[PDB]
């Protein structure tokens, strides 16, 4: 669901467009895994001082 | 002709952006029929 420009409107995918999406949407969930694991790493390792 | 069109172009590309909405919606029609033209109630026209 995306909007034209004025109002919202369903748009079509097909296979292949489909399954970019599907391998774009991993390749972010695991970029934000990744950021969020070196984030709790260095929050851990600066807690002394 | 462009900087001034007319009026039936306002109503045609008006009526466009209306009709292009209603399709990407769940149309729920509600039929309103009128008994007689005499306004009165009660009165059924058959024809």
């Amino acid at each position: 669901r995306i909007k034209v420009g004025r109002d919202y409107v369903q748009k079509a995918q097909t296979k292949e467009q489909a399954d970019f999406a599907i391998e774009a949407l991993a390749k972010a969930t695991y970029e934000r895994m990744f950021r969020w694991l070196v984030l709790r790493i260095n929050k851990a390792l600066d807690k002394t001082k | 002709k462009g900087m001034f069109r007319t009026v039936g172009q306002l109503y045609k590309e008006q009526l466009a952006k209306l009709m292009a909405t209603l399709r990407n919606t769940n149309p729920n029609f509600v039929r309103c029929i009128i008994p007689n033209h005499e306004k009165k109630a009660g009165k059924l026209d058959p024809h």
